[PDB]
RNA sequence: UGCUUGGACUACAUAUGGUUGAGGGUUGUA
RNA sequence: AACUCUAAGCGGUGGAUCACUCGGCUCAUGGGUCGAUGAAGAACGCAGCAAACUGUGCGUCAUCGUGUGAACUGCAGGACACAUGAACAUCGACAUUUUGAACGCAUAUCGCAGUCCAUGCUG
RNA sequence: UUAUAUACAACCUCAACUCAUAUGGGACUACCCCCUGAAUUUAAGCAUAUUAAUUAGGGGAGGAAAAGAAACUAACAAGGAUUUUCUUAGUAGCGGCGAGCGAAAAGAAAACAGUUCAGCACUAAGUCACUUUGUCUAUAUGGCAAAUGUGAGAUGCAGUG
RNA sequence: UAAACUCCAUCUAAAACUAAAUAUAACCAUGAGACCGAUAGUAAACAAGUACCGUGAGGGAAAGUUGAAAAGAACUCUGAA
RNA sequence: GGUACAAUGGUAUGCGUAGAAGUGUUUGGCGUAAGCCUGCAUGGAGCUGCCAUUGGUACAGAUCUUGGUGGAUAGUAGCAAAUAAUCGAAUGAGAGCCUUGGAGGACUGAAGUGGAGAAGGGUUUCGUGUGAACAGUGGUUGAUCACGAGUUAGUCGGUCCUAAGUUCAAGGCGAAAGCGAAAAUUUUCAAGUAAAACAUAAUUUUGAACGAAAGGGAAUACGGUUCCAAUUCCGUAACCUG
């Protein structure tokens, strides 16, 4: 907008994140925080993990039943949730990907490194509504 | 403000096809070579042929800019001051100005420390400037290209032109708001001040 | 043929592994557009020139 | 008999493989590539083909140093240093 | 002078073209004689060259060079400056005093049509065709 | 490379250590007068250089 | 000593030294 | 309900038209870096299942150290190897086969040496 | 020494080495320097001319290169290295005086930076490279000193200029 | 404007270095556009200098689009399929 | 002067998943005309009117270019050289083939259609499996397609030697490349020593290398063995080199 080494060309914005490498995607694999945990961390977004619960928002499935994602399947820019599912032909139950944009968490996995994201991005925040 | 176009200067010309002459039962266009390739012999360099160069190609000295005089860059920028007084010229470019006080419009110094855009608002709501910029949201569109691919896809319409003296805030804060756009008075752009 | 040298050997060898399709798990990888082998020989229709 | 039945004599190899480009193309008699020129120090090119210097410039092929050279101008060539750790 | 390499099968072209036996060289007996041992020896510079003697089909001259990876050329800094690499094969791109006479180097009326440096750049300048943006 | 640093350790001390323990940097680069001498200067120029350093003025009335 | 196996080296032209030298090429104490 | 003519409807054959675009092209900006320390290029090898492309060199679709911090996925198999770090980037460490300016001599040959150091079999 | 019969020396011209140390070839192509050099074309034919001091061929470098601090202009009230742009100017000139071709000084800009040798009554070789030994602190074709060890150097090295 | 006289002006050739403004279809990294929109734009949007042809120098293609998600049509009948 | 196409700048408080562009059409029209508006049907995400300024701006032709298609023609085009097959059986979804085995009539007629090699080819060989395509008819078979396998040497060859010749070596030459030289260049340019004495001492320069799977050139034969290899494995008996 105003930095003239960042570029408004659909063509290298649309090559650069379809092209992203799986660690640029996982950035990319956000997803909002639910509105306690985002009251509770003053975190507003998160890149979605394995062991997270999570809600459906948008989407044949819509929500209000929360569960937990078993893969972050990055190569398709999408996510599967514990029950959201399908069937076959055959009666095999099939996961539907998710894009996490359209999906919301409830309950974040933590360890000593999803911890301290949220001691990153919250205390990161006070120190930009104070400007 | 215009880019140089053209085509690659050896396109249509990477061939090494000359012509089998009469009698051949076949045209006189220059064929392409050799064996088993599909492209044997088929047909090149023509404008009417399929990979030739195009009639005449594209040059990048083409004249695209322009020498207006000088004075009559003058005399359209004054051409463009008269004509935002006068209510019937400001109401036939769209323009709703039906609640605005005065023309021309003058305000006071103390909109140029204006420095934010929630601040910025309030002046056009109170000085029922904020009915263009409702016009203006409505003229969001895409253009119908073709530019859409080529990086204009689109935004609005033109609003207000906040001439200023000097800037202690205002063209930040009336940055973001859509149609506004805030300049000096001693550039004063005819391509801002005229536009169409 | 039948007295040859090494390296006609090796890049005959070559061209022999190389003449193998297309794995049909190859197929079912994700956005994939390999079809056929496009690069199959046969050793009648076209030869090799080695 | 100029065609059909001349064309039944080809049973040797006027051109044998390349040790410098790997074309069929190196004459036996001569001793000499009809591409590289290879016995000669020197690469064989000409201007008047670029199609031909096209299709065996560097990066045609590997380029197997060259680009940690680019790699390495961009750290200004720095050496026998590694990254210490944090953060 | 020059006999004009053609194969005795004679030059083609238009009559002007025909000359083979009168022709001189655009460079001296003393401009290529230091080309001559700047190709030869590749590991040193050609500084100057100079004629020792003559007599009906050979001139003869010395060539002074230098070493210039040497631990005395390169820690001197007087003569130091041929240790850099614009100096590469001076003497095969007409930087020695010899290979300098056949440019056409000087000032100012009578050395004109060299004037941007080379001959070639000066063709260049002559006959490039600014189209201007605001023309 | 616990050994290529054990070699290391060994030549150093050394003019004339190995050409691989030796900062392959570009061709260009290895060879193109070693800064020391490259900048090093003439008796004749050292002395232009202590008599009349550029001062440090301004103008204007 | 003995056959195998692994490694270092063995191109050319050049500069500066080193080392061995050629020459009734100029000379010298005898 | 021969065949023919004409029209539309349905089916075919064909792949225009329109709408797309990790591709071209043109203009400009910043920067200056190959190689006898073996370049560019070539060849052949290398994946649990792989032919090509991409990557690489017997340490062979990778690689020390860093960064980030949970994947990779077509299918298995393992991830107890975050929680002392997956996958990715990055790359400063180590490494880089036969070649190639190509350097023991050759090479339509995996042909023939020498000198030397070691080991592995007599004594 | 040399009846080419004992040595001895020293130079000078040249050798040899798998000697110590080093240096060089090859690649790329857009720009750059040095060379070599056409014909189509146009002249309504065509040979000079033109195309062109260009395509192609050959060689050599750098991030730019080349050029460059006057054997330059002018004829002034004088200017002052190089290179690039504007203008001079399609001008002066050149040309089967045909086709065609064709610069420069001054003026206006951009940028600005100046110097070094050889050769004299420099008036104690006042210099340099190795190698070794002390000894600095890059993984140094470095730093200083010692032996001034071996050589370059009086067929001329440094400083002044 | 060639020559001879007598001047005048003007430089100091036959040795050497030198930044900057200048150039840049290549390379490293970028940004743009009144450009093209798959018979177009690079020859090449795709495993493209590929497949393929030529002894060789060299010649050199065609080929983008299911759907939002494979949910990529279980099962039955007929058939050698 | 007017109309089609694409854009850029303005503009229409324009239109649009409640269906845009496109296409289809006996929906109804308007325009002298180029063309335009409209309904319905398909379609699924973009597009139009106006003012200006534009441009790779309008096709029936070019033995135009690329692609696709029609007749001719399901064919009096044709699939006729190399004598020739027939019976019965099994398999099979289906048999004139190549599928097999049996019987039988024939041909090649050994200067072969037999058995092996050299070029060249490169896995085509072989076993099992086989579905489309290919085998210009068929196909249960295949030199096709899938899968698995297969090539063993002191004695056969290469490799060693030279031929005709070739590549290089600094006399040379050339602006160079390089001679579409053949250098024959070249101070001791090459050898020699159970290695020496009043030069250690006797001697030689055409350098060098490549170039023959038919020339030259050490040494092996038998019997057996496999789905596939054998002067190579196995057994047996020899031989050459060091």
């Amino acid at each position: 907008k105003q930095n003239p080494f960042v570029s408004s060309s659909r063509r290298k914005n649309r090559k650069r994140h379809f092209q992203a490498p799986s660690h640029i995607r996982r950035r990319l694999m956000s997803a909002p925080l639910s509105k306690e945990l985002r009251q509770k961390y003053n975190v507003r977004s998160m890149p979605i993990r394995r062991d997270d619960e999570v809600q459906v928002i948008r989407g044949h499935f819509k929500g209000n039943q929360v569960g937990k994602v078993v893969q972050a399947y990055r190569k398709k820019f999408v996510v599967y949730v514990e029950k959201i599912q399908r069937e076959n032909a055959n009666g095999t139950n099939v996961y539907v990907g998710i894009h996490p944009s359209k999906v919301l968490i409830v309950k974040l996995k933590l360890d000593k490194d999803r911890k301290a994201i949220l001691e990153r991005r919250g205390k990161g925040r006070l120190a930009a509504l104070g400007k | 403000n215009r880019q140089a176009y053209a085509v690659s200067e050896l396109a249509g010309h990477q061939t090494s096809a000359e012509s089998w002459g009469t009698g051949r039962a076949v045209a006189r266009i220059p064929r392409v070579r050799g064996g088993g390739t599909h492209r044997s012999g088929q047909g090149a360099f023509g404008n009417m042929c399929r990979g030739g160069r195009m009639f005449a190609p594209t040059k990048t000295f083409r004249r695209w800019h322009r020498k207006v005089n000088v004075n009559q860059r003058r005399y359209a920028l004054v051409s463009a001051i008269a004509a935002s007084g006068v209510p019937a010229l400001v109401q036939s470019k769209g323009h709703v100005i039906d609640g605005v006080s005065e023309f021309p419009l003058v305000v006071s110094d103390e909109v140029q420390k204006v420095q934010k855009t929630k601040q910025a608002v309030i002046f056009l709501r109170r000085l029922k400037i904020w009915a263009d910029i409702q016009k203006v949201y409505k003229s969001q569109r895409f253009r119908a290209g073709r530019g859409t691919m080529r990086d204009r896809r689109r935004i609005a319409r033109r609003g207000p032109l906040v001439v200023y003296d000097k800037d202690e805030g205002l063209r930040k804060a009336f940055r973001n708001i859509p149609g506004i756009e805030t300049i000096n008075v001693d550039k004063l752009n005819l391509l801002k001040l005229a536009p169409g | 043929a039948a007295h040859k040298s090494f390296r006609i050997k090796q890049k005959l060898a070559k061209k022999l592994k190389q003449n193998r399709s297309v794995p049909q798990w190859v197929r079912l990888r994700t956005g994939n557009t390999i079809r056929y082998n496009a690069k199959r020989r046969h050793w009648r229709r076209t030869k090799l020139k080695l | 008999t100029k065609g059909t039945s001349s064309f039944g004599k080809r049973h040797n190899k006027t051109h044998t493989l390349c040790r410098r480009c790997g074309r069929s193309s190196y004459h036996i008699q001569k001793s000499t590539c009809a591409q590289c020129g290879y016995p000669a120090a020197k690469l064989r090119s000409y201007n008047w083909s670029v199609k031909a210097k096209r299709r065996k410039t560097t990066g045609t092929g590997r380029m197997q140093h060259l680009k940690v050279v680019r790699r390495r101008f961009r750290n200004g060539f720095r050496e026998g240093t590694q990254a210490k750790p944090k953060k | 002078g020059r006999k004009r390499p053609v194969p005795k099968g004679c030059t083609y072209g238009k009559p002007k073209s025909h000359g083979v036996n009168q022709l001189k060289p655009y460079r001296g007996l003393q401009s290529i004689a230091e080309e001559r041992v700047g190709r030869r020896l590749g590991g040193l510079r050609v500084l100057n060259s100079y004629w020792i003697a003559q007599d009906a089909s050979y001139k003869y001259f010395e060539v002074i060079l230098i070493d210039t990876h040497h631990s005395a050329i390169r820690r001197d800094p007087k003569i130091n400056w041929i240790c850099k690499h614009v100096h590469k094969h001076r003497e095969l791109r007409g930087l020695t005093s010899a290979g300098k006479s056949s440019r056409g180097i000087g000032k100012g009326y009578r050395y004109s049509q060299t004037i941007g440096g080379s001959r070639r750049a000066a063709w260049k300048r002559k006959n490039r065709e600014h189209m201007h943006r605001k023309r | 490379q616990k050994q290529k640093e054990n070699l290391r350790k060994v030549f150093k001390n050394k003019k004339y250590k190995p050409l691989d323990l030796r900062k392959k940097k570009t061709r260009a680069i290895r060879k193109a007068l070693s800064p020391r001498d490259a900048n090093r200067k003439t008796l004749k120029e050292i002395r232009k250089r202590s008599v009349f350093p550029q001062r440090k003025f301004a103008v204007k009335a």
